[PDB]
C-alpha cells in the first residue's frame, strides 16, 4: 500500500549499440617484372644519331 | 642474274672450301651447301652471333666505322665471313 503509481515510477532505458560484422580486407602490392638492358657505347649513339 | 648465283656457285667448286652458308639478318639459313647439315645447322646458330659480338667490338671504338668483312683463323681450318645489314655470307676454307 505505500509503493504507488506516484511515488516509484519505473523506467526503461537501453543505449544505441551498433550491429557487430565480420570481414575480410586481402592487399596485395602491385606486381614487379624483371627488365633486362645492355647499353654499349653504339647504341647510345646510333639513337642519338 | 647468272652475277651473285655464278660467283657463289664458282666459291664453291674452287678447291680447299668446305661449303658457302648465306645466313639471314634474323639468324635463318635462306643457302647452305656443306657436306653433313649438324656442321650446317651449327654454323647457323653460332658464326651469326660472334658477328654481332664482333660488330659491337669494332663499333665501341668508333661508332661510324661499321664491320665490312671478318676472317678467324683456326688451327686445322679458316673461318671468313662478309656481314650485310640484309644478308651474311659464310665460309670455311682449310689453309694450305
Amino acid at each position: 500500500t505505500l509503493r504507488n503509481k506516484f511515488n516509484y515510477n519505473t523506467r526503461e532505458c537501453q543505449t544505441i549499440n551498433p550491429s557487430i560484422r565480420e570481414r575480410g580486407v586481402s592487399t596485395e602490392p602491385p606486381p614487379s617484372d624483371t627488365i633486362c638492358g645492355n647499353i654499349t657505347q653504339w647504341e647510345i649513339f646510333d639513337a642519338y644519331y | 642474274m647468272s652475277e651473285v648465283e655464278d660467283t657463289l656457285n664458282r666459291i664453291k667448286t674452287h678447291k680447299t672450301v668446305l661449303g658457302y652458308l648465306i645466313v639471314n639478318s634474323e639468324g635463318g639459313v635462306v643457302r647452305g651447301a656443306f657436306k653433313d647439315e649438324e656442321e650446317s645447322k651449327n654454323i647457323a646458330n653460332s658464326i651469326p652471333l660472334l658477328t654481332k659480338k664482333a660488330r659491337s667490338v669494332v663499333r665501341d671504338l668508333d661508332p661510324t666505322n661499321d664491320l665490312v668483312f671478318l676472317r678467324i683463323q683456326t688451327k686445322l681450318n679458316e673461318i671468313m665471313v662478309a656481314p650485310d645489314d640484309e644478308f651474311s655470307l659464310i665460309v670455311i676454307q682449310t689453309k694450305g
